[PDB]
C-alpha cells in the first residue's frame, strides 16, 4: 500500500480511457446507437437528422 | 422549368424525394432554394378519349 500515489494516476487515466470508449454506445435520441445501421435504414434527409 | 405530370406526383418534387419520376425523370438538388407552383389542367389537357 506504499505506493498508492503512482496506482492513482494509472487508475484515472484507465478509467477516463474507459469511459470515453463506453460512450459511443448511446442513442443520444436516436433510434439507432450505430450509424452503419443508421445509413442503410432511412431515406438521407432523415437520415441527417 | 415547366412539365406536366400525374395528380399523385405534385408532392414528389422536393429536395430529397424518391420515385420513378424523382429518380428517372427529373431530379431536384438537395440544396434547393426557391419556390413550386403547380395548378390543375383539365380545361386544357384533358380529352374524352
Amino acid at each position: 500500500s506504499a505506493l498508492g500515489k503512482l496506482q492513482n494516476v494509472v487508475n484515472q487515466n484507465a478509467q477516463a480511457l474507459n469511459t470515453l470508449v463506453k460512450q459511443l454506445s448511446s442513442n443520444f435520441g436516436a433510434i439507432s446507437s450505430v450509424l452503419n445501421d443508421i445509413l442503410s435504414r432511412l431515406d438521407p434527409p432523415e437520415a441527417e437528422v | 422549368d415547366s412539365f406536366v405530370i400525374r395528380g399523385d406526383e405534385v408532392r414528389q418534387i422536393a429536395p430529397g424525394q424518391t420515385g420513378k419520376i424523382a429518380d428517372y425523370n427529373y431530379k431536384l438538388p438537395d440544396d434547393f432554394t426557391g419556390c413550386v407552383i403547380a395548378w390543375n389542367s383539365n380545361n386544357l389537357d384533358s380529352k374524352v378519349g
